[PDB]
RNA sequence: UGACUGCUCCCUAGCAUGCUACUACCG
RNA sequence: GCGGUAGUAGCAUGCUAGGGAGCAG
């Protein structure tokens, strides 16, 4: 409750995910090895390995979903289309859809 | 009975239309579907036939398309 | 299910039998007649439900490729379809307005943009012949969609502009003839 | 079903006892014969039902063998697809501002929202309309989080090149607004 | 491009249980 | 003479598995 008070003084791009980088067989990456949330502080990953040898199935899975490496490697992106923060954009085009009718 | 009879041609005219590609141009294809949601809603009816007049009118002009003589020959449309 | 030879057999055992019966016997006779018409009975009895099963099996079967194939014929067709059901559903709504456009684009007096509905905005249409033009335009007013228009230009297909008093029977096929009528609803 | 173990036992003795009956011998062989074949078939009963219950076993077990064998299969290659895929994205790092950031941070770690406001090199707006535009955007070269961008191209909602020569207030009501602009960081990372 | 739950109807396949029936063995 | 057992057929009952569809938050 007193936390919900005292994050909105502070930047709005200090929240979320912390990264850093860990090596695998060399090779650098970016991997998520924490948070900092506005409710609850900041919280620390406790089984992180930064030298490692090839990885297996499940590292697979867990790094595959983070958004670490996707807004990594993806292009700034200033929208005005909307007032809610915006981090980066996957390709070069953004995609429009549409809603067909039905039929008769 | 002359009001549903009108919303059901203009969902069906609206099908015919996103058949034909013309999502593929933004500003047509917004204005089609204003009409379209707009004639639904209608209460009256006279409103409801000027913006079907509005939305056929879309279709009428795109010369290849669509056939209107053949489709007016086959017991169809006079 | 009177063509197998289960059939047949039982047949004969129970005539047999039944013949035996009527004209009167012993014990032991009639226990080596069931003894024998029983097993034949039995095989007859089971193919009378086998055969049931199978042909019922098969008619369904026989349904759900029909349907299989009716719905991936009528998936196909479908813009054809719609087309015809449209304009058969435009005959039906029967509106004067709606008649008049469809009549003019089908004689070649189509429009170039949405159709406005204010009592501004310009509209935009071709007239490919000196009849449409005597039809529609006569004087200075357009009439177009149950409605009433102010001619304001004519612009022919090498883009320039001709006045209206130029346009008369014979004071025409000296012209580029797809015009191109600009006008304002009128009030 | 025709030629099982006491398929040969069971077919000599019907043909004997049957052979014997035909022969219209006394009532002690009928007897015989109906005591035989009965305890014949019993024996062929078992012999018949048990090998049909067996084959059914074994064809279930094959058919599960086949499909965990088809499981791990696909188990491999969504393994592979998701390795090309993290060593694929992996070659964009722009492994030199990365690096110059990291190194200032006190223990290692940085918020994962200004990796990209820092060391991206492409930016991409969204422009609602002119007014919007004329505030953002404006001219050939802009400024946006602490850095100087300078635009690279301009399309629209329908992916079609426009000029900046025509994004006027006149002009404006002849376009599909959803404008998109891509911009270069200057001096910096491309 | 197609989220998380809950309920209901239809069709097929298997399993278990019960009812009846037909032969056979045993006492 | 009655019961038990072993197959076979039809019928009914409840679960599991697969497919198609409907409604609600």
């Amino acid at each position: 409750n007193f936390n919900v008070l005292f994050s909105t003084v502070f930047p709005p791009t200090s929240f979320g995910p912390l990264v850093r980088k860990i090596f695998v067989d060399g090779v650098p990456f970016v991997v998520s090895t924490g948070y900092h949330f506005r409710e609850l502080g900041v919280v620390h990953n406790q089984d992180v390995n930064l030298h490692s040898s090839r990885l297996s199935f499940k590292e697979l899975l867990v790094y595959a979903a983070d958004p670490a490496m996707h807004a990594a490697s993806g292009n700034l992106l200033l929208d005005k289309r909307t007032t809610c923060f915006s981090v980066a954009a996957l390709t070069n085009n953004v995609a429009f859809q549409t809603v067909k009718p039905g039929n008769f | 009975s002359k009001m549903s009879d009108v919303k059901c041609t203009s969902v069906v005219l609206l099908s015919v239309l996103q058949q034909l590609r013309v999502e593929s141009s933004s500003k047509l294809w917004a204005q089609c579907v204003q009409l379209h949601n707009d004639i639904l809603l209608a209460k009256d009816t006279t409103e409801a036939f000027e913006k079907m007049v509005s939305l056929l009118s879309v279709l009428l002009s795109m010369q290849g398309a669509v056939d209107i003589n053949k489709l007016c020959e086959e017991m169809l449309d006079n | 299910f009177s063509s197998l030879p289960s059939y047949a057999a039982f047949a004969t055992a129970q005539e047999a039998y039944e013949q035996a019966v009527a004209n009167g016997d012993s014990e032991v006779v009639l226990k080596k007649l069931k003894k024998s018409l029983n097993v034949a009975k039995s095989e007859f009895d089971r193919d009378a439900a086998m055969q049931r099963k199978l042909e019922k099996m098969a008619d369904q079967a026989m349904t759900q490729m029909y349907k299989q194939a009716r719905s991936e014929d009528k998936r196909a067709k479908v813009t054809s379809a719609m087309q015809t059901m449209l304009f058969t559903m435009l005959r039906k709504l029967d509106n004067d307005a709606l008649n008049n456009i469809i009549n003019n684009a089908r004689d070649g007096c189509v429009p170039l943009n949405i159709i406005p509905l204010t009592t501004a905005a310009k509209l935009m249409v071709v007239i490919p012949d000196y009849n449409t033009y005597k039809n529609t335009c006569d004087g200075t007013t357009f009439t177009y969609a149950s409605a009433l228009w102010e001619i304001q230009q004519v612009v022919d297909a090498d883009s320039k502009i001709v006045q209206l008093s130029e346009i008369s029977m014979d004071n025409s096929p000296n012209l580029a003839w797809p015009l191109i009528v600009t006008a304002l609803r009128a009030n």
